[PDB]
């Protein structure tokens, strides 16, 4: 939805909206994943059980962006050509139809394979991080 | 087709199935009273004015109440919360003495329920003992074997396990308790009022926390529950399977009034140095026995409405109700707690007669126990101390628990009987709308972008 | 190692009652339903009510609902079947069974030895 | 009207050949089959329709034709002869006796 | 070894190899430091004792990159001239021989001193974050 202040329960209705329109207001999830709502008894230990996993899940997602070269960017292009075997090369006609919740089932098996290629994009940078240009 | 290249989007709104421990949050300022409660934590403090909701358009999600992961999360944490509050309280080991019991006489009369038992109890000093007496207001004290004497009795704890008192400080209350999933996880909710317990739901909405679910404990009848929206709903795993439990939801309640009209007095017995035992000392009023009142017309209408709704699944078979089959006192009688007393009501007429559903004051005698083996079956023995004065209750029945007799009945008839004994099926009738799904920003999605040229920045695309 | 130890063969007259036992061992707690079945020779198998040993809830099945009564003993991990008013037709083998797993009990994978009961006029 | 009907009543076989037993049902529900030699507790053979029981040999198989169900046993050795019972949700079939020649 | 798909126990043979070969596949360590392979009893509390320190050490490392201007970059040049007192000015010839496990022994005393210069290097930039240029 247009407008990004909003609430986490103000944008998540994009889960059924078009996959193209859902790309707007993408920052609210990045805000919400941090802390959210959260003698010794059950709830006291739960505030250490759940809180620590919420942090560690966030760190696991961010460091993947850092390695891939997409640090700090919600949207991010990457130098990898889209293999037609993963999906047909016509999603530009289709993200107006599919929602993000529906796109995932297209690439369930291929997601872990694709992360290798995004890393391989970085070795096109890591190869070009020792040779010539930094004399500039 | 088009030339497309990989892109990264994370921050994306998509989820996956998962299960995790859930924080609790109590409604209003009840967290300030909750510190002195059991069936309630110490305490479930909210941080924001929960609950809040957003409707998700075009979203359909698959629900299932019988494989639900939240019900196991609550039951395995309520019973853990239950014995934590009971742990520091006085144990009743020194009361297992050869009780000498006789008729409990009262002012110009005698009471049938209970026995006047006397025993030797230790004083402050351990080498001296004194005679003491107390009216254990149940006849459920086992006579002692290996003797012809009929006047020697014994407290039923020590045959199997020693018990602990419920301290007067803590109060048994069904305070509404919300559950809030931690960050990174979102609780869905199915608004489809016609949901029968499983299958797709096409009116999903997300919430910060669950509604005000209260942890009431009872058998054969669900009290102070959340009513159905449109009409009566019946929910079971598979109705053809005569096992399982047929949880019913009423869309309008029937008020049950229960009372303990005797005027009892609490008495303090000094069993040890600091350890104190509370027992009913005497009756200071006329005796009238416990009972409950339920409207004849309103309940009779409930079985007529429920009967036709069942007959939709069981076509052309007249629905018959009947008395409970058997079991302990906890499940063969409608059991519940109210005001610190544990009732066990006979259901004198909440079973009887054919009710076809085609349209072609009920008084329940109730017993009371002090020692209770907790409802999950083999748990801690708890001695609930007496509550002085009269007790009166008013509660809304909202759902019935049933089970069916099979198989070779007459083909035009079917018999239904009450059920109970498992606390998870009480809470599974209220905690059925929800799921817990972990929010996973996904993998990639292609775009018409192009390979970044020598680390340069870029606007649109 | 969950198995059901059952006892024992006996003879009876008409009219008098009868009691059979069944112990569940190799099993952490009796938490799951426990059936009883009549394998009469020359007749189709007949079924008798389950027993949920947790709460003791019971569901007597056939026209035996006026005769059969069933109990249990949690601290001995034992279940009992008791049948009143033995007719001449009640001669059969009585099997204490359990399902494959506690989620669905109608696939009886575990059976007892079998307790033959004979009624002689 | 909930009845399970096994047919034929009895099978006479030379040991080592194939044999078939049916179980017609009048209601929607899962199915299972049992094997009883004289003087033992019946075994569990298959359940949930066609899936085989744990540790049972591979000679046994079944197919859900619809309201009719069929069991087919292939190259029956002498040890596997007995009496076969059908089952749904309680309701048992009349029993089919598999016998040697 | 060269390659990035690999395993954390696929590249650590570079612990003996040359610093040049070790400089590639520098991302696999950055992946492993996050989570790795991790009634109440001893292991239950250990999963809270060890896990929180694993997160804590990772933040302290990314804390220094975020200040030095090397945020999100595995390799990173910095505006500090190498003082010959720390080491001879011919390591460009030598690091085809030494492994990183052997290089650390040379800068063991000087590492805490060098971090001051890298901090000073950023504050040649931070001193230039108020005066003139960015009227735009």
């Amino acid at each position: 939805a247009v407008g990004i202040g909003a609430v986490f329960l103000g944008f998540l209705g994009a889960a059924g909206s078009t996959m193209g329109a859902a790309s707007m207001t993408l920052t609210v999830q990045a805000r919400n994943l941090l802390s959210g709502i959260v003698k010794l008894t059950v709830w006291g230990i739960k505030q250490l059980q759940a809180r620590v996993l919420a942090v560690e899940r966030y760190l696991r997602d961010q460091q993947l962006l850092g390695i891939w070269g997409c640090s700090g960017k919600l949207i991010c292009c990457t130098n990898v050509p889209w293999n037609s075997s993963w999906s047909n090369r016509n999603l530009s006609e289709i993200w107006d139809n599919m929602t993000w919740l529906q796109w995932d089932k297209e690439i369930s098996n291929y997601t872990q394979i694709i992360y290798g290629l995004l890393e391989e994009s970085q070795n096109q940078q890591e190869k070009n991080e020792q040779d010539l240009l930094a004399l500039d | 087709a088009e030339n497309l290249w990989v892109t990264v989007y994370y921050g994306v709104p998509v989820w996956k199935e998962a299960k995790t421990t859930l924080f609790c949050a109590s409604d209003a300022r009840a967290y300030e009273k909750e510190v002195h409660n059991v069936w309630a934590t110490h305490a479930c403090v909210p941080t924001d004015p929960s609950p809040q909701e957003l409707v998700l358009g075009n979203v359909t999600e698959n629900f299932n109440m019988w494989k639900n992961d939240m019900v196991d999360q609550m039951h395995e944490d309520i019973i853990s919360l239950w014995d934590q509050s009971l742990k520091p309280c006085v144990k009743l080991t020194p009361l297992c003495v050869t009780l000498i019991c006789s008729n409990a006489t009262v002012k110009n009369g005698t009471v049938e329920e209970m026995k006047n038992c006397s025993f030797n109890t230790t004083t402050e000093i351990r080498d001296k003992e004194k005679k003491e007496y107390a009216l254990f207001y149940k006849p459920d004290i086992v006579p002692l074997s290996e003797t012809n004497n009929t006047s020697e009795y014994r407290l039923i704890n020590c045959n199997t396990s020693a018990c602990t008192q419920a301290c007067p400080k803590v109060t048994f209350e069904p305070i509404p308790i919300h559950y809030c999933a931690p960050a990174g996880y979102a609780i869905l909710k199915c608004n489809d009022e016609t949901f029968n317990g499983t299958g797709p739901c096409s009116n999903v909405s997300t919430v910060q926390c669950t509604h005000g679910i209260r942890p009431v404990v009872s058998t054969q009848l669900l009290l102070n529950g959340s009513l159905a929206e449109k009409e009566i709903v019946i929910r079971s795993e598979n109705l053809t399977n005569n096992a399982k439990i047929i949880i019913v939801h009423l869309h309008t309640p029937v008020e049950i009034v229960c009372t303990r009209p005797n005027n009892n007095t609490r008495k303090s017995v000094r069993i040890g140095p600091g350890q104190t035992f509370y027992a009913t000392g005497d009756i200071i009023g006329d005796i009238k026995q416990a009972h409950c009142n339920i409207s004849e017309e309103k309940w009779n209408d409930t079985l007529q409405k429920v009967g036709i709704e069942l007959q939709k699944h069981f076509p052309n078979k007249t629905i018959k109700y009947n008395q409970s089959a058997g079991g302990d006192m906890e499940i063969t009688t409608h059991s519940f707690n109210c005001g610190g007393e544990f009732f066990y009501c006979n259901t004198s007429n909440l079973f009887n007669g054919t009710y076809n559903g085609t349209y072609i004051t009920i008084t329940l005698q109730c017993r009371i126990k002090q020692i209770i083996n907790m409802w999950q079956g083999v748990g801690r023995c708890m001695y609930a101390p007496p509550i002085a004065g009269n007790i009166t209750c008013r509660s809304n029945i909202t759902g019935l628990l049933l089970t069916r007799d099979g198989g070779t009945n007459s083909n035009e008839t079917e018999t239904f009987r009450p059920a109970g004994g498992d606390m998870r099926d009480n809470w599974r009738s209220e905690l059925y709308k929800y799921k817990v799904v972990k929010i996973e920003p996904l993998g990639v999605a292609p775009t018409r972008c192009k390979r970044r040229v020598v680390g340069r920045r870029r606007r649109r695309r | 190692q969950v198995q059901l130890v059952q006892s024992g063969g006996q003879m009876k007259k008409p009219g008098e009652s009868m009691r059979i036992s069944c112990r569940a061992s190799g099993y952490e707690f009796i938490d799951c339903t426990l059936n009883w079945i009549r394998l009469a020779p020359g007749k189709r198998p007949e079924w008798m009510g389950w027993l949920k040993p947790r709460g003791g809830a019971v569901n007597y099945a056939r026209p035996l609902q006026g005769r059969v009564t069933m109990t249990r003993d949690v601290y001995s991990d034992t279940a009992f079947l008791e049948l009143r008013s033995l007719t001449v037709d009640d001669t059969a083998v009585y099997f204490c069974t359990r399902g494959k797993n506690c989620d669905y009990n109608w696939d009886f994978e575990h059976w007892g030895r079998g307790t033959p009961v004979i009624v002689s006029s | 009207e909930i009845v399970l009907t096994q047919s034929p009543g009895t099978l006479s076989l030379s040991p080592g050949e194939t044999a078939i037993i049916s179980c017609r049902t009048s209601q929607y529900g899962s199915l299972a089959w049992y094997q009883q030699r004289p003087g033992q507790a019946p075994r569990l053979v298959i359940y949930s329709g066609s899936t085989r029981a744990a540790g049972i040999p591979d000679r046994f198989s079944g197919s859900r034709w619809g309201p009719d169900y069929n069991l087919t046993i292939s190259n029956l050795e002498s040890g596997d002869f007995g009496v076969y019972y059908c089952q749904q949700y309680e309701f048992f079939g009349q029993g089919t006796k598999v016998q040697v020649d």
